[PDB]
């Protein structure tokens, strides 16, 4: 098994601080590259630390550098994040994912549970658009969802980097196509993906029931990591 | 124990030697051909130029 | 009657050398009298991978001629990136005496081997990071010489108890055992279609198997000393082995005999690597006196010298599309020519 | 007259560069002969370098007229360029003379404790030893005295007469290494016997010691006596040949300390026939 | 500087080059020795004073020194294919029965044809040999009765243990040419309290010598 799990959460007035910890079994942790995604209750996914392997590379979202730290304890393989002089703007649910790179990896492979805090009243990141929001959709059709970044993701290595997310209702994320073009472990064959340069698309054959939700596209080109609003689906 | 042995070696030499044959000339032919159909793709004796080489 | 089985097996010793002889009508240079010399080949050392602390005895590339296992006794099998020279696992081995090295054509699976009698399997793509011991085949009496794989469920192996094997990777058992050779076999090279593979040991001759049933199919015997090296030409009729005696030697298999003898009065030393390259017009060969040689294997003349090595070349390798060899010598390096 | 001076420092120039590149190329590329050990030298093999083209060929311009062609707008810092490399080169034998003595004396628990770390640091302070030692007080005697106590027309020590400042200097930058040197080389002698109980190893461990001890003091000694002469008597040409002489060990000690290695000089060989 | 996603590859790297170094610093504190012989030449009997199919290793620490006996006896194949996989050892302990009065061709004939063999080795040019010569009591016992001139005819001397040791001693050390490698000898008896003393003064002698000539100073 792999197993992330976090901790340290509640309600805590305007002003204070907190600490979160998130707990990891199953696998070689020290290996990892972790990372830290928030979620507001309405709106979609927000990017908030990175720590690598061996902690040499430490990188933060506009919006929470100087306020928020990060840090990591693999002897007793927990990951840590120390948050203080909070607002408004935070009350959301937090994860926890891994991230290992290498020629041929699978990054955010696995997403953890997220732990829920509340507060009471008191120029170059890449813009991604998700262009529609609400696709009906009848099962065993097909369906082709869409995201247009604003700088070209082809890099010179031949490489391209958007990544994509499915979020089935009240569960984590789990990772479905990683570089615009490799299916990950775990899915099945009818997802694909293809697209050019800025243009990218995904496309889902033969649509079941299980797979309702909101799906996300991700970029990878350069820090920091731009989400977009995401397009959900509904059946009938 | 050896008779074992030399009826095994024996027999492996009958089973060898019922084995049809082309002519030689026949088989080196061939291989010049293979050799000279395939030139075009081999990036060790057409060299390759600095535009489309992995490793310049 | 041990006298009558020794009369009858010299008797069908001469009717196979009489009906080889008669068979053999030119020879191979003959006909090959035409076709022009490919002249001088000039090879520059591109990249020199600087990772190991002892001598490495075997690589093996991979299948999308990027990825590249090396072994060597300093207990590491590391695996690389060729383009740009990156290290991508470090794996500890169990045992440092090691003398082979094997890459999945799928790149799910390594294996290794050595003086110690067992060929283990390491799986790469495990859900929990770190690359982790799956199997230890030991089935052996000796020391193993080569191993290639065949598919995901199956390997091939041949050790110096005069013997190979075909196992099953996931039961551990050995599907199949191949005897019939005098002493020590020392190489192993399996034809493109995976279903017959020629070996050749210490006792001057190289046989060919098939992987069904176990059958000896023919056995060739020009040499004068040991074989340590047998590639395959591309197209699976003809061979190329390298022996002791300063000497390479390209066999075919419809004719059942010897085409072609590759030798210099300059050289004297062993051969320990053969390799061809994608089309088959040149043949590389890797010796004990510090460097290699190409020789255009239509004509015997040798194009050039791969030199630049402090020490012998043992493991010497070409890719699947024909873009660069990579050589490993007892200096702990690696290089890459196109 | 001329062309046979000019001949001989130019042959002197050549062979040491080459002697030297060949030294640190060898270094570069053996695999195995890259050890701490070597390290020491590593970085003597480029000191006498820089001595190896400048003192050299500028000393070959004015060796020869006798008047400094440049006046004070290089003459400081050329000299002091000068006098700081020869003590980095003192320094660097002196860092060799330790490392051998601790590899022998303690063959051990020693080889290993050491990193690389502590080895770069010891070269750091060699070199940054003879920099402060050197280059502040020759550079600016200038304003500490106020005035400019060398004519236009010839090149010197600007200290030349303060006594104390001239032995201080003199007698650190040779006289501690010669009995820091001959003291560990004695000592590494008497330890280098084997005590399980056809020339001994002993016998052979001597005669090189004694070789590179002697050579070295023979080649600094009259330079460094003279030094403590004068604070009178002017050779005015005699003394020419003190430079030179110094300059001698700047060209053979590659040879005294890299041609006996043995493995140093298999690599020569296959460097020059390749 | 144009690096996209390959920067923390880059970071992997240098760590698992770092645990590479490490691990090589680490294993470099270990002494690596060899143990041949002949059959039945007694190299069982002092692999077992050592206290703490294929090859064989064992592992002890004396007087804060690391050691590895790598016996590979259980080779039952050609010898001249795997000799040089263990090149670069400390030291070969060379094991000889002073029984030297029977047949399996005399033994001590196979011994000495063996040793001028593995001396003279290419690889071997300068690996040096610490000889025991074991069962020094059975060997006291039977030269009474017979005369050491049936294994060597050419022997003139004193029939007795202190000089035909000796002899068979300096006829085994006389087979090496080079300049460089040394012999250590030592005549275990078959239970002698303490030999792993030898062992470790000889290896530090090697230690010694292989530090002199690796400075230049030799
Ligand atoms: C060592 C030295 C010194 Cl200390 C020196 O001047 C220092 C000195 O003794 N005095 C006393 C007399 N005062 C007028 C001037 C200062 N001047 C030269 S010239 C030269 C050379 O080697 N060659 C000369 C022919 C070009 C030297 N080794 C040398
Ligand atoms: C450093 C020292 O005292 O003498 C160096 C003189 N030189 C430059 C001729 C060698």
């Amino acid at each position: 098994d792999v197993q992330l799990v976090e901790s340290g959460g509640g309600l805590v007035q305007p002003g204070g601080s907190r600490k979160l910890s998130c707990s990891a079994s199953g696998f070689a942790f020290s290996s990892f590259g972790m990372h830290w995604v928030r979620q507001a209750p309405e709106k979609g996914l927000e990017w908030v630390a990175y720590i690598s392997s061996g902690s040499g590379t430490i990188y933060y979202a506009d919006t929470v550098k100087g306020r928020f730290t990060i840090s990591r304890d693999d002897p007793k393989n927990t990951l840590f994040l120390q948050m203080t002089s909070l607002r408004s703007e935070d009350t959301a649910m937090y994860y926890c994912v891994r991230s290992i790179y290498y020629y041929g990896s699978s990054p955010f492979d696995f997403w953890g549970q997220g732990t829920t805090l509340t507060v009471s009243s008191g120029g170059s990141d890449i813009v991604m658009t998700q262009a529609t929001s609400s696709v009906p959709v009848t099962p065993g059709e097909s369906v082709s969802i869409s995201c247009r970044s604003s700088k070209s993701l082809l890099h010179s290595n031949g490489n391209t980097y958007l990544y994509w997310f499915l979020q089935r209702p009240g569960q984590s994320p789990q990772l479905l196509i990683y570089r615009m073009s490799n299916l990950a472990s775990g899915v099945p064959d009818r997802f694909s993906g293809s697209g050019s340069g800025t243009a990218f698309t995904l496309t889902i054959s033969r649509l079941e029931a299980e797979d309702v939700g909101v799906y996300y596209c991700m970029q990878h080109l350069e820090y920091p990591l731009t989400f977009g609003a995401g397009t959900k689906l509904e059946l009938k | 124990a050896s008779i074992a042995q030399a009826r095994k070696l024996v027999e492996q030499l009958k089973m060898e030697a019922n084995i049809d044959r082309i002519k030689v000339s026949k088989a080196a032919a061939d291989l010049m051909a293979y050799c000279e159909a395939h030139a075009k793709e081999d990036p060790l004796l057409t060299p390759v130029p600095a535009s489309e080489n992995p490793f310049r | 009657e041990l006298d009558q089985l020794r009369q009858e097996a010299e008797q069908l010793k001469n009717q196979i050398r009489d009906a080889r002889k008669a068979c053999a009508d030119a020879t191979l240079s003959q006909i090959t009298n035409n076709i022009d010399p490919v002249g001088r080949i000039q090879m520059r050392t591109r990249r020199t991978l600087r990772g190991h602390l002892a001598k490495i005895y075997a690589m093996h590339w991979g299948t999308d001629s990027r990825l590249l296992v090396s072994a060597s006794q300093d207990g590491k099998l590391i695996i690389w990136d060729s383009y740009t020279t990156n290290k991508v696992h470090a794996i500890p081995l169990r045992s440092s005496w090691v003398m082979t090295c094997a890459y999945a054509p799928s790149g799910n699976y390594v294996a290794c081997g050595g003086l110690d009698n067992i060929c283990s399997i390491y799986n790469l793509k495990t859900r929990e990071g770190n690359v982790r011991v799956s199997r230890e085949l030991a089935g052996h009496t000796g020391y193993l010489s080569c191993c290639r794989f065949l598919d995901d469920n199956q390997i091939v192996t041949s050790s110096g108890d005069t013997t190979c094997a075909l196992w099953d990777i996931e039961t551990g058992q050995q599907t199949t055992t191949f005897t019939g050779h005098t002493g020590d076999v020392m190489s192993l090279s399996l034809a493109p279609d995976t279903r017959l593979f020629v070996s050749g040991a210490c006792d001057a001759s190289a046989k060919l198997w098939d992987v069904r049933e176990g059958m000896c199919r023919q056995t060739f015997t020009g040499h004068e000393s040991d074989i340590n090296a047998i590639c395959f030409f591309p197209n699976g009729n003809a061979f190329a082995t390298g022996s002791d005696d300063a000497t390479c030697r390209l066999f075919d298999l419809r004719a059942d005999q010897e085409l072609m003898t590759y030798s210099h009065d300059n050289i004297i030393c062993g051969i320990t690597s053969v390799s061809f390259s994608k089309s088959g017009r040149l043949l590389l060969a890797g010796y004990d006196d510090f460097n290699c040689n190409v020789w255009d294997a239509l004509k015997a003349d040798r194009a050039g010298v791969l030199a630049g090595h402090d020490n012998r070349v043992s493991c010497l390798g070409v890719t699947d599309d024909g873009m660069a060899v990579a050589t490993g010598s007892w200096d702990s390096f690696l290089k890459i020519w196109n | 007259e001329v062309v046979f001076i000019v001949l001989v420092a130019g042959s002197l120039s050549l062979v040491t560069i080459i002697g030297n590149i060949l030294v640190m190329v060898s270094i570069k590329v053996n695999r195995h002969l890259q050890t701490v050990n070597n390290y020491f030298l590593f970085s003597l093999a480029c000191a006498d370098l820089i001595i190896g083209v400048f003192s050299m060929n500028l000393y070959t311009l004015y060796t020869v007229i006798g008047y400094w062609p440049l006046g004070p707008v290089v003459c400081d810092l050329w000299l002091a360029l000068d006098y700081v490399v020869s003590n980095a080169s003192v320094m660097n034998l002196l860092i060799i003379s330790f490392d051998r003595y601790f590899c022998v004396t303690k063959p051990l628990t020693y080889p290993v404790k050491r990193t690389t770390k502590m080895a770069g640091m010891m070269i750091a302070a060699a070199w940054v030893l003879s920099f402060i030692l050197w280059a502040p007080a020759i550079l600016f005697w200038q304003f500490i005295v106020g005035v400019r106590t060398v004519e236009d027309g010839e090149c010197y020590i600007q200290f030349f007469s303060n006594a104390a400042v001239t032995f201080g200097t003199a007698i650190a930058a040779f006289y501690l290494p010669v009995i820091i040197m001959t003291v560990l080389y004695w000592h590494i002698s008497r330890a280098s016997k084997s005590r399980i109980k056809p020339p001994s190893r002993e016998k052979k461990v001597t005669r090189t010691i004694l070789a590179i001890l002697l050579a070295f003091i023979i080649t600094w000694a009259p330079y460094n006596v003279m030094v403590l002469i004068n604070t009178p008597c002017i050779p005015n040409t005699v003394w020419t040949i003190g430079y030179w002489l110094c300059y001698i060990n700047s060209t053979i000690n590659p040879a005294c300390y890299a041609l006996c290695n043995a493995t140093f000089k298999k690599t020569f060989k296959h460097l020059l026939m390749c | 500087t144009l690096s996209a996603e390959d920067k923390a590859a880059v970071e992997r790297s240098k760590m698992i080059e770092k645990n590479l170094k490490e691990d090589g610093i680490s294993a470099a504190k270990d002494v690596k020795l060899l143990l041949l012989g002949a059959g039945e030449s007694g190299k069982s009997t002092i692999v077992k004073q050592m206290k703490i199919t294929g090859i064989v290793e064992t592992h002890f620490t004396f007087k804060n020194l690391h050691f590895r006996l790598f016996d590979v006896g259980g080779q039952r194949s050609e010898r001249k294919k795997w000799i040089h996989c263990f090149e670069d050892v400390t030291a070969i302990i060379f094991c000889v029965a002073l029984s030297g009065y029977d047949q399996v061709t005399n033994r001590m004939h196979e011994s000495l044809m063996l040793f001028d063999s593995i001396c003279n080795n290419k690889f071997f040019i300068d690996t040096s040999i610490i000889l025991f010569l074991n069962k020094k009591d059975l060997f006291g016992e039977k030269i009474k009765k017979s005369p050491l001139t049936i294994c060597f005819p050419e022997y003139t001397g004193p029939n007795t243990y202190e000089d035909a040791a000796a002899y068979i001693q300096a006829q085994f050390e006389s087979k090496n040419r080079s300049p460089n490698k040394e012999i250590y000898c030592h005549m275990t008896c078959a239970t002698d309290t303490n030999n792993i003393q030898v062992v470790f003064d000889a290896v530090t002698d090697i230690i010694i010598a292989n530090n002199l000539r690796g400075c230049g100073l030799y």
